[PDB]
RNA sequence: AUCGGCUCA
DNA sequence: ACGACTGAGCCGATG
């Protein structure tokens, strides 16, 4: 269901897109997995630890 | 082995955020270059003006709120950091915004001083709700660059800041988003050769124009070491 | 003039301290240590540098000699005191001695995970990619026709 | 010495021996000012006691016989 | 608001080819932006002085020898291709290079001409066995920038070129290796910062020295119709 | 400070 | 018939 949902908003069906690094600006020599996740920042910090 | 110079063809205005920038003619393996280092500094530095403090009559810290007021501080001092400003003279200037009734609270609700230009007269900064009340508050804005929050600011002083004085983390840097395209020049002389886009996305704090100029100076005045 | 003219200073933040702090790090090595410590690799010697935040960085290679991982995890800190102590510290317990293993006569300190898959993505062979039939004039010619 | 001490080690032969001809060593130039020979090289007296090591200089063989120095010259 | 600028502290020698090279203060996000831009002209655009073409009697094709002579073609193609030349006035020179008898082949066995001046009079070019064979040979020597070898020659071009006419591909580029390093800079405010150390390998036709100052020229050079 | 509770390596 | 991990966090409650 998900690759007939990327040909609604035109994402490639491999996931895997075209991006260019920074420090350089140079090409990054093969399409690398991209996207939009859920992360948490759970407790205990740094600040906490130290 | 003679350099070509490369200029300055046309500059579309798209909206008084976003606009492309074209430039003709560079040298085989110079887009990648100068495009790469223009951003580099672009996104990194920057002079545009942004807010920094505030008072609020009738409130304390920061984490307290005001009543007829559907937001909260801290997201009114949220809604003040992503404002847009313009100054035209000195460096640090001082507003003051007073609005009462019901409705929202437009930056333009804000006295227009000289100096003093906004770019966007309908963007979001509070909300009011009953009509037996109002809001008064002197804020701070301030032309910088980069980041300096808050926090930093808490550490570099001794002489002590009053109690109402709020403080919102500086968002110096104007621009939001950049990129730049790399295609093939036709010049009615040579084939070979290609021409570089930019495009960009701002608050509008500073012009399209300017910006470019100023950063390739900054540029340059990093090469004067070596010439 | 006192210790305690310095209990000042010290605590204003004053810039000095600082420089100061760059030549007694300067020559003077740390203790690091992971529980638990099942052998003796769990504690090594690493000559520190200065970097700040509240987090402590570290090797990833020694990774595998110490019970460790990047994912949660926590490491005290010790001082060793003495000229003796530090130099011991150095002599012995640092990490330079620890390239081989105690229990064996392999060595524990081994490219693990990521520097490996540069060096296959590497080497890696084939027969046709970008142009073919070369020859160069030595290693450094080799550079140039890559980055 | 900062990066790899495997000169200094087996001049003197072991790595043990290596702190007590050293700490020895660590210790007479610490107390009674006494010689910088191989240049100070900022560095400081951790180092030095190791580092005359690792130019044919300091050894147990050296360190009980020139004691016997600092006991002819303060009659 | 003012911006750090970056100098010279040292130059490491540590042969007639090799240096490294030491830079300090660059404020945050520029040892990527200059010390990739600087490479980008080092390698791709300094003009050195280097060999494209070679003609040899009795010789028809690259891949063939020559009797009396231990290396190969190719080999001594090869051998050519890393040489070292100097020009002052004319852009193209033709050289002629004859050598009899037992021994090796170094290329102060060239006809000293006005213009041309060796970097390297005992270099390795080529080895004779039998005293009864020689070796005659028209090389020309150019000058240009970057790397175009000899397959982007024989490709979108129409003019013919005879038998006995070999191509190695040409090294303009003096620089035969380059990098550049990022390590920590401690200031006594900011701990962020950084200095930029810059390696390079090279056959001594130019400094290690000018490289530098020139290439930030040429960078800054096409800078500077945006300032 | 002994015990009880609960998380993360 | 015996024997019971190695680190420190936070809270709680009575000799
Ligand atoms: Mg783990």
């Amino acid at each position: 269901e998900i690759k007939e949902l990327l040909k609604l908003g035109d994402l490639p069906t491999s996931g895997q897109i075209r991006l260019y690094d920074g420090r350089t600006g140079e090409q990054f020599e093969r399409p690398v997995t991209v996207g939009y996740m859920y992360m948490l920042k759970l407790n205990h910090l740094v600040d906490d630890k130290m | 082995t003679e350099f070509l110079k490369p200029r300055l063809v046309d500059i579309e205005q798209v909206s008084s955020t976003h606009a492309k920038v074209t430039l003709e003619p560079l040298e085989r393996g110079f887009g990648h270059t100068l495009g790469n280092a223009l951003r580099r500094i672009l996104l990194s530095s920057m002079p545009g003006c942004a807010v920094t403090e505030v008072e609020i009559d009738g409130v304390l810290h920061e984490y307290s709120t005001k009543e007829g007021v559907q937001e909260d501080i801290l997201e009114i001092l949220l809604n003040l950091k992503g404002l847009a400003v313009r100054v035209q003279g000195k460096d640090e200037v001082i507003l003051t915004l007073n609005k009462s009734g019901i409705g929202p609270v437009t930056a333009a609700d804000i006295t227009h001083d000289g100096d003093v230009e906004i770019v966007k007269p309908q963007h979001v900064i509070c909300h009011l709700t009953d009509e037996n009340a109002s809001i008064s508050m002197r804020i701070k804005v301030q032309r910088g660059r980069g980041y300096v929050p808050a926090s930093t600011r808490i550490h570099s002083e001794e002489d002590e800041r009053p109690i109402g004085r709020l403080l919102v983390d500086a968002c110096y840097s104007p621009v939001e988003r950049i990129a730049y395209n790399v295609e093939a020049a036709r010049v009615e002389q040579r084939t070979d050769l290609d021409k570089l886009v930019i495009e960009m996305e701002t608050n509008g704090t500073i012009d399209p124009e300017e910006a470019i100029r100023r950063a390739a100076t900054i540029l340059a005045e990093q090469l004067e070491a070596f010439v | 003039t006192t210790i305690k003219a310095a209990k000042k200073m010290v605590e204003r933040e004053e810039a000095v301290v600082w420089d100061i702090l760059d030549e007694v790090i300067r020559e003077h090595p740390v203790l690091l240590n992971r529980a638990p410590t099942l052998h003796r690799l769990g504690i090594q010697a690493f000559e520190p540098v200065l970097i700040e935040g509240k987090a402590i960085q570290l090797h990833p290679l020694v990774c595998a000699a110490y019970n460790a991982d990047f994912d949660g995890d926590q490491m005290a800190v010790h001082v060793p005191l003495t000229l003796e102590a530090q130099l011991e510290a150095r002599a012995l317990m640092m990490s330079t001695n620890n390239i081989l293993s105690p229990a064996n006569g392999e060595p524990i300190i081994v490219p693990s995970q990521d520097v490996v898959l540069g060096l296959y993505y590497m080497t890696r062979d084939c027969v046709n990619a970008k142009g073919e039939g070369m020859v160069l004039t030595g290693p450094k010619e080799a550079e140039r026709l890559y980055r | 010495a900062r990066v790899t001490v495997q000169d200094a080690v087996e001049k003197i032969g072991n790595r043990f021996d290596l702190v007590l001809v050293a700490a020895r060593r660590a210790r007479q130039m610490q107390v009674g000012g006494k010689d910088p020979l191989v240049p100070e090289e900022n560095d400081k007296t951790t180092v030095i006691a190791l580092r005359e090591i690792e130019e044919g200089l300091i050894n147990n063989q050296i360190l009980d016989v020139r004691e016997r120095q600092e006991q002819q010259e303060q009659e």
